[PDB]
């Protein structure tokens, strides 16, 4: 079907950031402090963008 | 020159001295307990530290 050609012609561009963006959430799991992790968790259930809060 | 009623003193001096010795080396040095010895067993756990107050 077209859904796969879509698939198997954007998977190698899709596919270049992968690698960083796993890298950087688990370190984030890591590394962080797990009641930030939990404050993220929070706002997010609350509609909230964590990250403009933290900005701000 | 040494009477063989002489031998038991002997024998208790020198009970008295392991004695001494035993009830000394009875004693044994248990498991530390300072934190400051084990706080790396807790650094290196595989996850972060929770302060719960
Ligand atoms: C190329 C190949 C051949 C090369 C030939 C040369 C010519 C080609 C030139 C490049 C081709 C353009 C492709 C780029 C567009 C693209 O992304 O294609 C996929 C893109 C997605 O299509 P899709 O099927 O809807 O994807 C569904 C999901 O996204 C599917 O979800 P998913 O799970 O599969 O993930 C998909 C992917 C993409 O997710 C997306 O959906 C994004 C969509 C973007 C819209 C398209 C923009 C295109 C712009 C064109 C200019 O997810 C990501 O990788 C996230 C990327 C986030 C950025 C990476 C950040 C890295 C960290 C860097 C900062 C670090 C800072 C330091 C931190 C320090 C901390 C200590 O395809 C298109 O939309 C077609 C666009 C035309």
């Amino acid at each position: 079907s077209l859904a796969k050609v879509w698939m198997y012609a954007s998977w190698i561009p899709r596919g270049i950031p992968k690698a960083m963006a796993n890298e950087l959430s688990s370190a984030a799991a890591a590394l962080a402090h797990p009641e930030a992790i939990a404050r993220v968790a929070q706002l997010e259930s609350q509609g909230k963008n964590p990250y403009r809060v933290a900005r701000a | 020159d040494v009477p063989i009623e002489k031998i038991p003193e002997h024998a208790n001096v020198l009970l008295k001295k392991i004695d001494a010795c035993l009830e000394i080396l009875s004693k044994d040095i248990g498991e530390v307990t300072d934190a400051e010895a084990h706080e790396m067993y807790f650094e290196t756990s595989k996850f972060q530290i929770l302060h719960i107050y």
